[PDB]
């Protein structure tokens, strides 16, 4: 399923920018747990990795 | 900073995330409320 993972991880990353919209989870089960994932997935990537790379700055 | 983030992560995160939950869905429930079909 080369092909199916090479066209989600572009529209992930376009998700991660802010721009698009995940009109692909028709296909899966279970959507509530996807939902969920995705949510935590965008937490810790604008949270606690981007605000750890601010303090960084800060300190050093 | 792979201990830093731990520490925040659990001691203040925890205290936002559950200062933030009650507030988040009672003022979202009131504005559901506010409106009529
Ligand atoms: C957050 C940092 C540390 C990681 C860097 C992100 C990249 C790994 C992501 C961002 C955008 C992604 C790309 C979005 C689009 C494509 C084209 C895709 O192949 C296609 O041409 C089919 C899809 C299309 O044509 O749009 C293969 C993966 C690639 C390079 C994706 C692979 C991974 C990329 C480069």
């Amino acid at each position: 399923d080369s092909e199916t993972f090479s066209t989600f991880l572009l529209d992930l990353f376009k998700l991660t920018i802010g721009m698009g919209d995940l009109e692909m989870l028709s296909s899966t089960k279970y959507p509530v747990v996807f939902i969920i994932l995705l949510v935590t997935y965008i937490i810790l990537t604008f949270v606690l990795l981007l605000n750890m790379l601010i303090a960084l700055m800060g300190e050093t | 900073y792979s201990i830093m983030i731990q520490k925040i992560l659990f001691k203040d995160l925890f205290r936002f995330l559950l200062v933030y939950l009650l507030f988040m869905i009672g003022y979202a429930s009131a504005l559901v409320s506010l409106l009529n079909p």
